[PDB]
């Protein structure tokens, strides 16, 4: 009766510079009442990050998309924290610009 | 003498005995008898009165209400749909509610009957011929097909006992037997459903009469017509067991027993009588 | 006279301020007929293993105290061999003899209500919301009443003078009953029948009655007498059967 | 395609979050919202484009302040002391060219434990927390008709009422931007990459090749967009060498032909 | 066919007729009933049974035990009230919630002889006695135990043997009496009174406790089927 | 069939007929004639007889 999410980070565009991009990442597979999905830049908390709307896969787990507005170049390296009821530490997953 | 005939006083005299009918101990769970003719003189007097308004039969053997079944000939809202379903219960009314739980078993025939009553409903005119409505009422066991909605397959009662009646006639009337599985009516049941004491709790449990759906024959009317059915049953042949004490609150629900608390009785100013 | 023992199994109640033995509805705990049974596998009837005198846990009768109940069957799930027939077997059938004992004094006051409710469905606490079986009952804990009202989100409403099932506490002289009163009695005997609708039940999903004790005059003493009385109930079931053999319950 | 609801109700529900909310999915993708901190669905701007004068959308906000007592009426006959999570699947799919199949089905604790029949009984469940909400919910007396009228003359009649108004997002055909990219890893092996960005139709097969043989599909991922567009990634661990001959043949449905992209 | 004639009365409903009527399920096998034990066949064995008299209902005391206790208490004085109520057994508000009132309630007229059982609850080293007496209604409320000697009355003396029976006799110059009271069937007065004292040993508590008791005689009767002025809706409970 | 009983008259021609027409013993009429009772297993539920007139202890 308890699961552990799965983080899938990834980005809407290819990772073309100058522009702004949007990192797209994917937590899935979990089932606790409450989950805080935290988006970050080298350590730093970014404020403004939009919510979608939270829902349910066919096999009654939960799945939800976090994203922010992100301007890749070589030196701007992101990752996904989120935080469970199961994983008492926040698990790091480092964002790849290949994918 | 005559069976329910109360029981006659014999004269009494003036005593000094070791005898002490007056004195008695509550305390062994025992009613005591003291008639009249032992605390003190009375006359022979030949009573003539009889208990037969006071059987279970007399108690219980007056039809009353139990359900107001609404439903039109023409959709407004689901309430008011086509057809109407009653789950079969005595629980819905407080007046024959409190009469069946003074008794924990019951077990009795029965007899419905249906005061049906329909009204045109409220609109900008009403000037229309109709013909007399015909409704039918049709018993589902548990278990049968509902029917969906109307013009159903399910209205055409291969094997479910149904009832036609045309408006301006007598009220329908038809007997059902005892019908539980168990052998008499449980009108309490302190335990739970399933066998690891979780579910629902209390007597909705075992009683399933089964259900009752109304609905008009008749296609369509020029001007939708609101139809009510009063559904009335009579207990017939009522055998009665392990009586309760009479319910005190009002009630809540017709699932449960739930309550809230209440006085014992209603309140006087003092304890004692001050006139002369 | 006032004095009466009674034995059954391989224990042995005495007593000697007794009022009577009230006995049910006038009828005394038999098996079950051939002409009524409906299960047909052959029953079993441990006649001295299951029927004799288990002696629950005492309760401190207070001056405030409001009143106690225990639910059976359920009161004896693990008292011995009747605890453990009750979960290898699907179906049971018993009656009872409930003695309730509590000596106090000559200076003491105080009386008591001993009454066993067939199937005292209780209101709920909080309406709108059923409640926990483990608020019903423990196994053998005396469940307790209060003084006032109950608000307890997933319990039942334990207003001593409703007696939990919206009736007039007056009232529960119909079901067989007693009175323990200091200045008279000491104990109270009730034999109780099997009474249901079927003639046999499970004896996990469905209580048979409630055995009730309230204190109708309160406690009082003297400050210097000895404070501390207590209610000890001891329960015997009678002419016990089971049907229905199957792996140990009870889910 | 197929109109679905996923209803959720929480018993003790986060500050700050609604203790119910909707997300509706006409096929694959989210056209309906609702929760309790507003008390009305709007749309996400997404499907329609248009704003309906007070005859679709104000009767989708009636129906689910029903269905927001119902799944608020729930714990309230639970008699346990731990949190519940009631969740509920709710639509129909459509049939051969008629008769539309309906669906209804719930869970408790993230475990299916009841559905709504279809004849007799109106909810049902061999779980012990299963007849306790059943028997509370047709308490209210027309909750049970007023799904029995839903799933088959409601829902249906709305899907062919969108069954013929919005056919422009039953022909997204976006082809995808796909770029090979590579890592390094450990002495031996390298980890190859090839991945798929903002795509509209749900379908995409990639594998990879050795020389023109066919070396497998790798781990498929995927994940959908904030703009109705998905997401596919597949790795392997390859060889160090040969890397100037594996070639990713990959399908798609705004695709007619499995382009072959290069390191 | 046979000629026949339509009395005036046909296709009526009166709800308490007694006629027969077509089964719905025809040829259906019930049950075989069992010997369950506790058989009612008429209301009055219900009526013969004691239930505890709510005598201290004066408010607030109806919210708690308290409305059954009647206080005793050693007294300075003697000839001094214990309590007092008008005998209307579905009227009063002392009576008509007890297991007789609630029987009496369903119907309009009562007759019959009725009993007052009250157990003492003091210690038992506590001694005393009381006048128990019961006043037919043409003179009005007895004032004094002076007054009240002169009726109906019993003395009882405490002991052993806890409890004494005050038999209220069938006094009345119609067969029947109205449930709820009017002045033309009026039934009387029940008042009782400290004939000496209470008397204890030191160390026992002053207040004490008297339980009553209603029930009714072996020639009881009740008539005239109604429904109760006590159980109230609004609508259906669903 | 012709069940001819007596009636519910006073105290100080009194008969009637009643046929039964129907193959269910469930579609007659009330028995409204059977006034049998015992009140001893309300108010007498007690092992050893109580006398009246003896002390009850
Ligand atoms: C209600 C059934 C109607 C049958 C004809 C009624 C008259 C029958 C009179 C003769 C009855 C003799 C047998 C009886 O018993």
């Amino acid at each position: 009766i308890q699961r552990t999410p799965k983080i899938q980070v990834y980005s809407r565009h290819p990772a073309e510079n100058g522009k702004s991009n949007f990192l797209n990442c994917y937590v899935s597979g979990f089932h606790p009442s409450d989950i805080e999905v935290d988006l970050l830049k080298n350590g730093e908390r970014i404020e403004k990050v939009e919510h979608s709307d939270l829902s349910f896969s066919k096999d009654w787990s939960f799945y939800l998309l976090y994203y922010t507005e992100f301007t890749p170049t070589e030196k701007d390296e992101y990752a996904c924290r989120v935080n469970h009821v199961t994983l008492s530490q926040p698990k790091i997953v480092k964002w790849d610009r290949d994918m | 003498r005559a069976v329910g005939r109360v029981a006659d006083t014999v004269a009494s005299g003036p005593v000094n005995t070791e005898q002490i009918p007056a004195l008695t101990a509550v305390e062994t769970g025992h009613t005591s008898q003291v008639v009249p003719s032992d605390t003190m003189q009375t006359r022979h007097v030949i009573n003539y009165h009889t208990r037969s308004e006071s059987s279970i039969e007399n108690f219980m053997g007056r039809a009353a209400c139990v359900y107001i079944a609404q439903y039109a000939t023409e959709k407004v809202n689901d309430e008011l749909d086509r057809y109407t379903n009653w789950e079969i219960t005595t629980r819905q009314v407080a007046q024959l509610r409190r009469k069946l739980e003074m008794f924990t078993y019951m077990r009795f025939d029965l007899e419905i009957t249906f005061v049906i009553t329909s009204s045109q409903r409220t609109s900008t005119t009403y000037a229309s011929d109709s013909p007399p409505l015909t409704h039918q009422v049709m018993y589902v066991p548990p278990g049968g097909p509902i029917p969906k909605s109307y013009e159903d397959f399910a209205w055409q009662t291969s094997t479910n006992p149904s009832v036609f009646w045309t408006e301006g006639n007598a009220p329908p009337r038809m007997s059902i037997p005892f019908m539980s599985v168990g052998n008499a009516y449980c009108n309490f049941y302190d335990g739970w459903s399933h066998f690891s004491q979780s579910g629902v709790y209390g007597y909705t449990t075992l009683n399933n009469m089964g259900h009752l759906y109304f609905r008009h024959v008749n296609k369509s009317t020029a001007y939708p017509v609101n139809s009510v059915a009063r559904v009335y049953f009579k207990p017939k042949h009522v055998k009665a067991w392990v009586p309760r004490a009479p319910r005190l609150c009002p009630y809540l629900k017709a699932r449960n027993v739930n309550f809230n608390v209440q006085g014992v009785t209603e309140s006087r100013n003092k304890i004692t009588l001050d006139r002369s | 006279d006032r004095v009466r023992s009674i034995t059954l199994g391989n224990s042995t109640i005495t007593t000697q301020e007794c009022a009577n033995v009230v006995v049910g509805y006038g009828v005394w705990p038999t098996y079950l007929s051939d002409h009524e049974a409906t299960a047909v596998d052959q029953p079993t009837q441990p006649d001295v293993a299951t029927c004799r005198f288990y002696t629950l846990e005492s309760v401190k009768w207070e001056s405030s105290s409001a009143g106690w109940w225990w639910k059976f069957p359920e009161a004896l799930s693990d008292m011995g061999l009747f605890g453990q027939n009750m979960q290898y077997h699907y179906l049971g059938r018993t009656g009872y003899t409930i003695h309730v004992q509590c000596n106090a004094s000559k200076f003491h006051q105080g009386c008591l209500l001993v009454v066993c409710v067939p199937e005292a469905e209780m209101g709920a606490a909080t309406t709108d919301h059923a409640f926990n079986h483990t608020k019903l009952s423990n196994i053998g804990q005396a469940m307790e009443f209060s003084a006032k009202k109950s608000t307890d989100q997933t319990g039942p409403q334990t207003a001593v003078h409703n007696a939990g099932m919206g009736v007039a506490v007056g009232n529960l002289t119909i079901f067989p009953h007693q009175w323990i009163n200091l200045r008279t009695n000491n104990s109270a005997t009730i034999v109780m029948p099997y009474i249901n609708s079927v003639p046999m039940d499970n004896m996990y999903r469905h209580y048979n009655f409630t055995l009730m004790v309230i204190p109708f005059a309160k406690l009082e003493h003297s400050p210097q007498a000895s404070t501390y009385v207590p209610i000890t109930v001891t329960v015997a079931p009678m002419c016990a059967e089971y049907n229905g053999l199957r792996l140990a319950g009870h889910q | 395609l197929s109109l679905l609801y996923h209803l959720t109700a929480v018993s003790s529900p986060a500050p700050g979050t609604p203790a119910f909310w909707v997300s509706g999915w006409l096929g694959p993708q989210q056209y309906l919202s609702y929760n309790s901190l507003r008390g009305e669905a709007e749309p996400c701007g997404a499907w329609v484009w248009e704003n309906q004068v007070s005859w679709y959308w104000e009767k989708e906000t009636t129906d689910l302040r029903i269905k927001e007592k119902l799944f608020l009426e729930a714990f309230k006959a639970l008699g346990g002391k731990g949190p519940y999570t009631l969740q509920g699947l709710l639509g129909c799919e459509l049939g051969p060219d008629n008769t539309s199949v309906p669906t209804a089905k719930f869970a408790l604790n993230g475990e299916e434990f009841m559905n709504f029949d279809l004849k007799q009984g109106t909810w049902g469940g061999d779980w012990p927390e299963a007849l306790a909400i059943s028997q509370r919910w047709q308490q209210q007396d027309k909750a049970a008709n007023k799904e029995l009228t839903f799933l088959l003359f409601s829902c249906p009649h709305r899907l062919r009422e969108h069954l013929e108004r919005g056919r422009g997002n039953l022909e997204w055909k976006e082809p995808p931007s796909m770029r090979l990219k590579a890592r390094p890893s450990s002495p031996g092996f390298s980890v190859l990459t090839c991945s798929a960005f903002s795509f509209y139709p749900p379908e995409l097969q990639l594998r990879f090749l050795r020389n023109g043989l066919a070396a497998g599909t790798g781990q498929g991922d995927f994940g959908p967009n904030s703009d109705g567009s998905f997401h596919a990634s597949s790795s392997l661990t390859v060889k160090s060498g040969d890397e100037h001959h594996y070639c990713c043949i990959v399908q798609h449905a705004g695709l007619a032909q499995p382009l072959r992209v290069e390191l | 066919g046979l000629p026949t004639m339509n009395t005036p009365g046909s296709t009526q409903f009166l709800t308490s007729d007694d006629f027969q009527s077509p089964s719905a399920m025809p040829q259906f096998d019930v049950t075989p009933e069992i010997q369950i034990p506790g058989q009612v066949r008429n209301l009055m064995e219900i009526a013969e049974v004691d239930s505890v008299v709510p005598v201290n209902n004066t408010e607030g005391h109806v919210n708690s035990m308290e409305a059954y206790r009647i206080p005793v208490r050693p007294q300075t004085s003697s000839g001094e009230q214990v309590f007092g109520f008008q005998l209307q057994p579905g009227h009063d508000s002392v009576l008509k919630h007890t297991l007789l009132g609630e029987i009496l309630n369903y119907y309009a007229n009562w007759s019959g002889s009725m009993k007052l059982t009250f157990m003492y609850c003091g210690a038992a080293m506590a001694t005393g006695k009381f006048l128990i007496a019961y006043s037919p209604p043409g003179a009005g409320v007895p004032g004094s135990r002076r007054d009240a000697m002169l009726g109906t009355h019993v003395i009882w003396d405490v002991g052993l043997q806890s409890s004494c029976v005050l038999c209220v006799p069938w006094i009345s110059q119609t067969n029947y009496r109205y449930v709820t009271s009017d002045a033309y069937t009026d039934a009387g007065y029940i008042t009782c009174w400290y004939q000496t004292s209470i008397v204890t040993p030191p160390d026992i508590p002053t207040t004490s406790t008297i339980l009553c008791f209603v029930s009714a005689c072996n020639d009881f009767s009740v008539r005239l089927l109604r429904d109760t002025p006590f159980i109230t809706q609004q609508a259906l409970f669903q | 069939g012709a069940q001819v009983s007596t009636q519910k008259t006073g105290a100080h021609i009194i008969h009637y007929t009643n046929i039964n027409y129907y193959k269910d013993s469930a579609s007659n009429s009330l028995n409204r004639q059977d006034f049998t009772q015992d009140p001893s297993k309300f108010t007498e539920p007690v092992k050893d007889v109580m006398i009246k007139t003896l002390p009850a202890l």
